[PDB]
């Protein structure tokens, strides 16, 4: 019972908003990119990194504002506020977009911050850390989106900017520049998201109308206490019906409800491996024998043909102004467009 | 950048004279000319007819010619095509022709200068975009 | 419960309202003249309406030197006269 | 009992492996005949002019595509909104050149999947359960209306439809974007708060449920073997699993009560896929995304471009390339 | 095709009489609990 | 506080109105307070776009969606769909903003004031929802009233102005109706007609005289109808397959309002008949049709011979055929080639589209319309940016066809829902299950195992 213990004892203390050892790391962290993110959006602008507008301040709304990346020539610096590029003006590093690397990088230890946090109660409360285990498919999202995946570009501009319609912008350079639909790992990640959903739904529903009649109330909810130990709806009932309806049935609750853990995660880990494919150009960009076939023939049309007319429209349509460090000027006759439009 | 009154300076008529729009007129114009030419004429294109733009290039290649002020007042009372010879306002929308364009019925002679002001100064703010088109979006 | 007081009783509690009808109203006006003065564009270095271009550019006055970069805003801010 | 009554007793009986029911009726023709064209189609179908211009579209294996990039492809913009059944070719060969067989399938299945649904009311019905779980399936039947049949109604013509394959999907959705701008829409932002959310929630209540399964093996078998099928105890302490979710967040933040818990399970993506499905047939019509272009403008009236203006040149390039022999007149109408 | 067209309607039709019918022969009845909702 | 609470009710507060079910005169409250706020909003709403209203502009260049529906009956306007006097917008606006507070008084006294139940004020108002015989009574009352209302549409198309038609000779104009179509092969042969293109079952209806005369025969099938309902019980066979309770009564008008909602949607989409474009503006089909006939016009102008312009797929760039042959605008527009409407079907012969008139008799408003109706297309953004998802700001336009039909897909749909929802409930109430399994009888464990 020395200072260490002492300051255990407080740092658990069963309050409103529980501390934590992890609660060290993680409140200032995610303040910080929480707060960052709101002063950024609030005040703050990217003419000098994007040539955009970007906060309430300059005209922007809920949609329109983002805390942007830096300027392509920034590299990837950590763009500290002490560092080299700001010299410690705080107004010229928010000029610089210091604002970014500061709520990415606080916002990564913030979300370890967390996971920790899932472990720690977890350890205290006598359950086993499935939680936190689940909470690594975030983790490995956030970290290969906006960690690796700009780190094996150029540089932090082409990393995702933190704003609802900059977001938007990542996604439809993806495809244009990725062909990130065609990519087997963003499949498998879509499936792990939709099927997650679904699995959310599902249960939710065949939960909530196998009830068994445990009051007397037509709004059903009172009846059921936290402590009971019956099941609150039927298994066997449920199991029949699905079994019925689509001809298999989860029978075993445990199954089924790591299978809800599983489903997403896994997902989630997979579209994870494939924006680290990204970050190298290793894209799943063409079919090679579509190509062989298309380019001897002139009639041979799919898809995926199609698909690839679009892209390389929003690859010329969209470079100059998306990527103005490059100077792209793409005369009239250059733009690449079908009849008419 | 501001909206100054060097912008605000177009020519009044073909013989070198030009007239100071205030910014109440400026106002005034990109409001009826949304009210009354936008459907057509957003951004400074033909929608009806995409080969002629409101660029002031191509109005003074117009005949008469139509990157003055008095040039546009005339083209909105008594519309012509490019070359001048035909009378067109039974198509397009102009005081002449009030009875089947009804827009035009409550523009003034103050409205039509407003008008053509705008469409002489917007392309001094927004350079290529006006008449420009999608490309220069 | 976990020991502090519940928020139902705080917030309708009439010392509350004596506090914070003036804590917050003072937090509002306080926020709003950040903006009016025109403190809040110095501070985060925004450009105010009239100084994204000088009056015949228009090149945006994006940063391509990262070590000089500090300079080259500067130099983008004179500029404008 | 007479002939037709044993046939009823039977059609909705409880007894049978696969319920049948009276939605069962027309569920199962229309359900095999969607299914046995589609094959048949996928693999073998000849190239289809998708939009009338006589620029047939290869989607089959047969004829040059894999599992990735192959598809039904959508029927003729000729033929619009035109019933085209297979006794309205000339020819076996028009119909497939016109492409017959996505209209077949899709009409069938969308009268099947909707006898799906009732079939789930039916079934709910004779083992005497509540009636609902046919309202969460009614998100995603929705969604399939609103691809394959309310977007072509309101765009004039089934050729706009989705296509029936994985990269035929990937150029609706980009199409779309191009005209709808379907991103800016708070519709779709709300289903992906559906999608983003199940997955979230699906992870949580997988792992909360988890975390708190109470011992009743030893560590050398799986952890399912302490749940046997139709026991009467519950097979987790959810008064762990709410004092460990309750002291992650806040308590009040956290469900002591598995009805409401389970309730919001089903509410929160069902409800919003109704929004995606409702936004998808609602930009049918051509009620679009937010439009922001040129939204910021400085002093002197410079544009000043915010992230909507980059979108805005995304869209763009997806606009003037899209079906590029297609369109003879500046605007694209529908 | 006017073989397979009549073949068709016959056929839809043969399944939709079957649908009306089936749900006209004492359907609130076909449950566990309460059989008279008549 | 009778059934105002959760442990006396069944019901939570959020289920709240279903408290309402067996009290009979608190839920006459509810129904003609709700009466109330729809009259409230149709008057409110059409004073406010009254006041909002220039007349020389288009209404549909105005976001007003009650004004063209007064318009369309003939109030209002002139020809071309001109407006020559707003008084009758004023009226409309008014008396529906009057006769809301008289149906809110009726309403908020029945509901907090009045009788709750009525079987002991009065057999001849209070009801039982099981009782099949005064519940089929109602309905027959109410039936008269609808068929009264149909009636009085054809009394305003024929004894009181006549309608505004859109295709009378020489113009658009209100006309009076004076040979309402009669004959049933016509009326109900709309009815027996394919949904599908070229067709479009009842939304297809193209003149007056079958609107008018539809509704006389709606109108009497709804009156015989509804006397046949007060004086008759229902039959063996329908007692035995419905259910037969106030939820269930409410799941299959909730099924009927979200068929007419859709129905409805469809109707202001492709119909320009009783939606007159000049109100509403141009239809999609119509607005992408006239793209084509404008620059069919300019071209020909600049000597073009549009007939046999080979556009870049094969196909003709200004003409080409319909899979039936006929002579149809090229282009995406296509698919559109259903589409009839007054400025078009001058250029129509028997074959389609003609070429000698299109060479001969094109005439200047039909070159206005057909720029008009391609500037007017029905497309724009959420924040009412006209034009495609690209199109910079500068036009504040959204078609009202835009708004009409998406808002009532809305509606149908979660009209949908809330049929499956009450007829799902209904049914399991009905049977005595929709609290939940009974733990000491469930079905399922005396049902044998599936295998
Ligand atoms: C008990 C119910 C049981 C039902 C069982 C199933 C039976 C078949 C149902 C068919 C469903 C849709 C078929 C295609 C609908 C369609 O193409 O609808 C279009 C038609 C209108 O057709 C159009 O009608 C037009 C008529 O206009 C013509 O006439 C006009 C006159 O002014 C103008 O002149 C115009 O220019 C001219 O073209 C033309 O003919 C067009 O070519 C034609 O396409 O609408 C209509 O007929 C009526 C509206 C139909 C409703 C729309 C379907 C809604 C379904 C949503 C369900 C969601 C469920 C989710 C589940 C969870
Ligand atoms: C535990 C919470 C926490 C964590 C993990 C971080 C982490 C970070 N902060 Mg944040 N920050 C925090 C709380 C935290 N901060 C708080 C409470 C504030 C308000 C004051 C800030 C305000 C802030 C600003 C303004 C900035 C950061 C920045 C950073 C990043 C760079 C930090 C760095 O290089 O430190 C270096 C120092 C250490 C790692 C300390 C270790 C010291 C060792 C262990 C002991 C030896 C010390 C020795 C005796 C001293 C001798 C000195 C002598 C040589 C003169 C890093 C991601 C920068 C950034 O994000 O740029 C984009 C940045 O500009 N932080
Ligand atoms: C169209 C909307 C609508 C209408 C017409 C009603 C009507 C009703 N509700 Mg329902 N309700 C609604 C929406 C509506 N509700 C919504 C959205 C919810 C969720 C919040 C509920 C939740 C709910 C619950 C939980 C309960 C009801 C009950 C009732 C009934 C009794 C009300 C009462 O006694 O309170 C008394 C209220 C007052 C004394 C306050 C004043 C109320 C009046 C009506 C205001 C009048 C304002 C108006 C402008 C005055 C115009 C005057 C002018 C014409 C001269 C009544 C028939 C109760 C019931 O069923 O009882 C059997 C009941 O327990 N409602
Ligand atoms: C004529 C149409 C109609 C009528 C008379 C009823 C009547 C009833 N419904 Mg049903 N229902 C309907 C249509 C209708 N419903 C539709 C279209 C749906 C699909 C969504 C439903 C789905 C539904 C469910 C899931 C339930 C009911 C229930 C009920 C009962 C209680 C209602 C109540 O008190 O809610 C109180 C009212 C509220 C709590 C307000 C809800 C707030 C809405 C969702 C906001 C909508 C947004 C608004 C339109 C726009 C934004 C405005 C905002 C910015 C201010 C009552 C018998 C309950 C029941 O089963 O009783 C037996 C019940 O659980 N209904
Ligand atoms: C049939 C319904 C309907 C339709 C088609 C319209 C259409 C229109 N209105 Mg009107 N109006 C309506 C009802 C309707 N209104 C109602 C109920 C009110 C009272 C609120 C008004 C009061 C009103 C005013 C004061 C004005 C208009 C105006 C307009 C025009 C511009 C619309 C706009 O910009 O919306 C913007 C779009 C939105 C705000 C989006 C709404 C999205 C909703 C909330 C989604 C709800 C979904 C569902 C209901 C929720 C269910 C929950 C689920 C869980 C079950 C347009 C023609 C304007 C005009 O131009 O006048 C000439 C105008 O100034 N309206
Ligand atoms: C619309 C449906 C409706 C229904 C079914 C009822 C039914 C009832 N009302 Mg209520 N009430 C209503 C609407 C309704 N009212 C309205 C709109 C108001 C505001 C005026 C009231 C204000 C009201 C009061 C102050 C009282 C009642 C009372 C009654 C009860 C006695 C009725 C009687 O004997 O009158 C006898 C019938 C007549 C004298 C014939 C009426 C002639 C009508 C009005 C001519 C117009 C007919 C035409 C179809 C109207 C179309 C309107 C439409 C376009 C909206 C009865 C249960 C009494 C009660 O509950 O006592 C305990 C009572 O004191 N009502
Ligand atoms: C509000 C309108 C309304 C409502 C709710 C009712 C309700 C009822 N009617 Mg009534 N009826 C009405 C108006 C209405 N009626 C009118 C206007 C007339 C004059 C034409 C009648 C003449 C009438 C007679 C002669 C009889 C009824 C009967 C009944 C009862 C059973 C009917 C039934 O089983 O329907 C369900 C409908 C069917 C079973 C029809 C066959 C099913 C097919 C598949 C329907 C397919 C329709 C299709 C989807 C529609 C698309 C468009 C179509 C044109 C192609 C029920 C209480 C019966 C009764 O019991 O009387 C006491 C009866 O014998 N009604
Ligand atoms: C960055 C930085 C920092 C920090 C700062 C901070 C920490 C801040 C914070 C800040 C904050 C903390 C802010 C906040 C704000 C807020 C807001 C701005 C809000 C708004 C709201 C709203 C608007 C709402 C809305 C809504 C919703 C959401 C839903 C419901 C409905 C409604 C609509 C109402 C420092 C100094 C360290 C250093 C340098 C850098
Ligand atoms: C029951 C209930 C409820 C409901 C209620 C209601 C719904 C009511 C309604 C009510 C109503 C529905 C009301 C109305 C009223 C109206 C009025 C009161 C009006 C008046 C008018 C006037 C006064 C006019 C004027 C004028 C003229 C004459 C001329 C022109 C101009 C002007 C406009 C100025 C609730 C939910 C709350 C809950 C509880 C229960
Ligand atoms: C006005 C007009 C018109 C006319 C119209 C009409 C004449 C109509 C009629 C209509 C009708 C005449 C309708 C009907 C309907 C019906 C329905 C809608 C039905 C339903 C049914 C149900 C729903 C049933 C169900 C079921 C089954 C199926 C089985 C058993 C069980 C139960 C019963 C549940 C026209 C177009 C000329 C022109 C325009 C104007
Ligand atoms: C295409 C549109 C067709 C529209 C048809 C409209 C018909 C209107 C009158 C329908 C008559 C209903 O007649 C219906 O059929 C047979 C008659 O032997 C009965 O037959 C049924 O009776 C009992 C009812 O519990 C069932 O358990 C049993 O399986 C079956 O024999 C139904 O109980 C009867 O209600
Ligand atoms: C990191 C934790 C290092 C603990 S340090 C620890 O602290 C005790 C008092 O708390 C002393 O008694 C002990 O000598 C010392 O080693
Ligand atoms: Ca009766
Ligand atoms: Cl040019
Ligand atoms: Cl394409
Ligand atoms: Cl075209
Ligand atoms: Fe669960």
């Amino acid at each position: 019972r020395g200072w260490f213990d002492i300051l255990d004892d407080w740092l658990k203390r069963d309050r409103f908003v529980f501390v934590g050892w992890s609660g060290i790391l993680l409140f200032p962290c995610a303040y910080l990119a929480l707060g960052g993110w709101l002063t950024g959006t609030t005040f703050v602008t990217s003419w000098y990194t994007h040539g955009l507008a970007s906060s309430y301040l300059e005209g922007c709304n809920f949609l329109t504002v983002a805390v942007s990346t830096p300027a392509n020539s920034m590299g990837h610096s950590l763009l500290l506020l002490w560092g080299p590029e700001a010299q410690g003006d705080f107004t010229r590093w928010c000029q610089l977009g210091g604002l970014w690397t500061f709520i990415a990088l606080h916002g990564a230890f913030g979300l370890i911050g967390f996971m920790l946090r899932q472990f720690e109660i977890a350890r205290l409360v006598g359950v086993r850390p499935y939680n936190a285990i689940a909470f690594s498919a975030p983790i490995a999202v956030f970290v290969s989106v906006f960690l690796i995946y700009p780190l094996g570009q150029s540089s932090w501009f082409f990393a995702p900017s933190f704003g609802v319609a900059a977001i938007f912008r990542f996604l439809l350079f993806f495809q244009g520049f990725h062909n990130w639909t065609l990519n087997p790992f963003h499949m498998m990640g879509v499936a792990g998201v939709l099927g997650g959903a679904l699995l959310c739904a599902i249960h939710g529903a065949t939960v909530e109308n196998t009830l068994f009649q445990d009051g007397e109330g037509a709004s059903t909810f009172r009846a059921f206490n936290p402590t009971q130990a019956e099941e609150t709806y039927s298994m066997v009932t449920a199991n029949r019906f699905w079994s019925q309806i689509f001809g298999i049935a989860f029978s075993n609750k445990r199954w089924l409800h790591f299978f809800m853990l599983f489903v997403p995660v896994t997902g989630l880990w997979m579209s994870a491996i494939g924006v680290v494919g990204l970050a190298l150009n290793l894209r799943s960009y063409d079919f090679i024998s579509q190509e062989i076939r298309a380019a001897e023939d002139p009639e041979f049309e799919t898809f995926y043909t199609k698909n690839l007319l679009l892209n390389e429209g929003i690859r010329a349509w969209m470079a100059p102004q998306d990527q103005p460090h490059e100077n792209f000027v793409f005369p009239e006759e250059v733009l690449p467009r079908g009849n008419a439009l | 950048a501001e909206l100054t009154p060097e912008v605000l300076t177009v020519p009044l008529n073909s013989e070198g004279k030009t007239i100071t729009l205030t910014e109440k007129q400026y106002l005034e114009g990109k409001r009826l000319f949304q009210y009354a030419c936008a459907s057509c004429h957003v951004g400074g294109i033909t929608k009806t007819n995409p080969s002629l733009d409101l660029r002031t290039e191509t109005l003074a290649l117009a005949t008469p010619p139509r990157d003055n002020i008095e040039g546009l007042v005339d083209y909105m009372k008594n519309p012509t095509t490019y070359d001048g010879e035909q009378e067109i306002a039974e198509v397009h929308p102009s005081l002449r022709s009030a009875d089947i364009f009804p827009k035009m019925r409550n523009l003034t002679e103050k409205d039509l200068v407003a008008i053509a002001g705008h469409i002489l100064v917007e392309p001094k703010i927004l350079g290529d975009k006006w008449g420009g088109g999608k490309v220069y979006y | 419960t976990t020991g502090e007081r519940p928020f139902s009783d705080i917030i309708t509690s009439v010392r509350y309202w004596v506090i914070h009808s003036i804590t917050i109203p003072a937090l509002f006006i306080a926020g709003w003249l950040f903006v009016s003065t025109g403190l809040a564009y110095d501070v985060f270095g925004t450009p105010r309406p009239d100084s994204y271009y000088a009056q015949e550019q228009r090149s945006i006055p994006l940063v391509t030197d990262r070590f000089e970069a500090k300079q080259q805003v500067e130099t983008f801010l004179e500029q404008l006269k | 009992a007479n002939l037709w009554e044993r046939f009823c007793n039977w059609v909705t009986s409880t007894d049978n492996r696969l319920y049948v029911g009276w939605f069962g009726v027309i569920m199962i023709p229309t359900l095999l005949a969607a299914t046995i064209c589609f094959v048949i189609a996928f693999i073998a179908a000849p190239p289809v002019d998708i939009d009338g211009i006589r620029e047939p579209v290869s989607g089959s294996l047969l004829y040059g595509n894999n599992i990735i990039t192959g598809a039904v492809v959508p029927s003729s913009n000729a033929i619009g909104l035109h019933f085209y059944p297979i006794w309205e070719a000339a020819s076996l060969d028009e119909w497939l050149y016109n492409g017959g067989p996505y209209q077949l399938i899709i009409f069938h299945f969308l009268l099947g999947a909707s006898c799906y649904m009732g079939r789930q009311w039916e079934l709910s019905y004779r083992l005497g359960m509540r009636p609902w779980i046919c309202v969460a399936y009614s998100a995603p039947l929705a969604s399939a209306f609103a691809v394959f049949l309310i977007y072509p109604i309101g765009q004039g013509s089934f050729s706009d439809g989705m296509p029936l394959g994985i990269s035929g999907t990937f150029n609706f959705m980009i199409v779309f974007q191009a005209e709808h701008n379907i991103l800016m829409h708070p519709f779709h932002q709300l289903g992906v708060a559906g999608v983003f959310g199940g997955a979230l929630f699906c992870a949580m209540h997988g792992s909360l449920v988890t975390s708190s399964l109470i011992r009743e093996t030893t560590e050398t078998e799986s952890a399912n073997y302490g749940y046997k099928f139709g026991q009467e105890e519950e097979t987790y302490n959810i008064v762990a699993a709410h004092g460990y979710f309750g002291r992650l967040i806040f308590q009040y933040a956290s469900f002591n009560n598995s009805r409401s818990l389970h309730f919001f399970l089903a509410a929160w993506p069902v409800v919003g896929v109704w929004f995606a499905a409702l936004g998808i047939s609602t930009m049918a019509f051509n009620l679009n995304g937010f439009n922001f272009n040129h939204s910021v403008i400085d002093a002197k009236g410079n544009v000043i471009n915010t992230w909507a203006d980059i979108i805005n040149r995304a869209n763009l390039g997806m606009e003037v390339m899209h079906e590029r022999n297609a369109h003879n007149f500046p605007l694209d109408l529908a | 095709m006017e073989t397979l067209k009549i073949t068709v309607y016959i056929v839809v039709t043969f399944f939709v009489l079957l649908f009306v019918f089936g749900f006209l022969s004492g359907d609130p009845a076909r449950n566990p609990k309460r059989k008279d909702l008549e | 506080a009778t059934n105002r609470d959760q442990e006396s009710s069944g019901f939570a507060w959020w289920a709240g109105n279903a408290r309402l079910i067996n009290l009979s005169g608190k839920l006459l409250g509810a129904h003609v307070a709700h009466a109330g706020l729809i009259v409230f909003w149709a008057g409110a709403m059409t004073l406010f776009e009254l006041a909002h209203f220039i007349p020389e502009k288009p209404m549909y260049e105005q976001g007003l969606i009650l004004i063209p529906h007064i318009a369309t009956l003939g109030w209002g306007v002139g020809p071309g769909g001109e407006v020559v006097d707003t008084f009758p917008f004023f009226v409309v606006g008014v008396v529906h903003l009057i006769s809301s507070a008289v149906l809110g008084f009726g309403g908020v006294y029945h509901a907090i004031r009045g009788p709750e139940t009525l079987e002991e004020y009065s057999s001849f108002f209070g009801y039982d929802w099981k009782d099949k015989n005064k519940m089929t009574t109602i309905l027959g009352f109410h039936l008269i009233v609808l068929g009264i209302g149909a009636l009085l549409l054809v009394a305003k198309a024929m004894f009181f102005g006549g309608l505004y038609d859109t295709w009378a000779p020489g113009g658009g104009d209100v006309r009076v109706i004076t040979n309402p179509t009669l004959d049933p092969r016509v009326i109900f042969g709309y009815l027996l007609k394919s949904p599908f293109g070229g067709e479009g079952w009842i939304v297809s209806v193209n003149n007056l005289e079958d609107v008018v005369g539809g509704h006389i025969w709606i109108g009497l099938i709804c009156i015989a109808g509804g006397i046949w309902h007060i004086l008759t019980t229902p039959f063996g066979w329908a007692r035995r397959a419905f259910i037969w309770s106030g939820e269930a009564y409410l799941s299959y008008s909730l099924g009927a309002l979200s068929m007419m909602g859709f129905i409805a949607t469809c109707f202001v989409w492709f119909n320009n008949t009783v939606y007159p474009s000049e109100f509403y503006g141009p239809t999609g089909p119509e607005a992408s049709q006239a793209q084509a006939m404008t620059f069919l016009i300019r071209d020909q102008k600049l000597g073009a011979n549009v007939g046999s312009a080979q556009g870049p797929t094969g196909l003709g760039k200004y003409l080409m055929r319909s899979p039936t042959g006929e002579i149809i605008f090229g282009g995406e527009t296509m698919r559109f080639w259903d589409f009839r409407g007054p400025w078009l079907e001058p250029l129509r012969g028997p074959n389609g589209l003609d070429l000698n008139k299109i060479k001969n008799d094109i005439q200047p408003w039909q070159e206005r319309r057909a720029a008009e109706y391609m500037t007017h297309a029905p497309l724009g953004s959420l924040n009412s940016v006209g034009g495609v998802a690209t199109e910079i700001n500068s036009v504040n336009f959204v078609s009202p066809r835009s708004w009409l039909a998406t808002s009532h897909f809305v509606l149908a749909f979660f009209f949908l829902v809330g049929h499956l929802w009450h007829a799902g409930r209904a049914r399991a109430a009905a049977a005595g299950f929709e609290k939940g399994i009974d733990r000491e009888s469930e079905p399922v464990l005396s049902m044998p195992s599936l295998d």
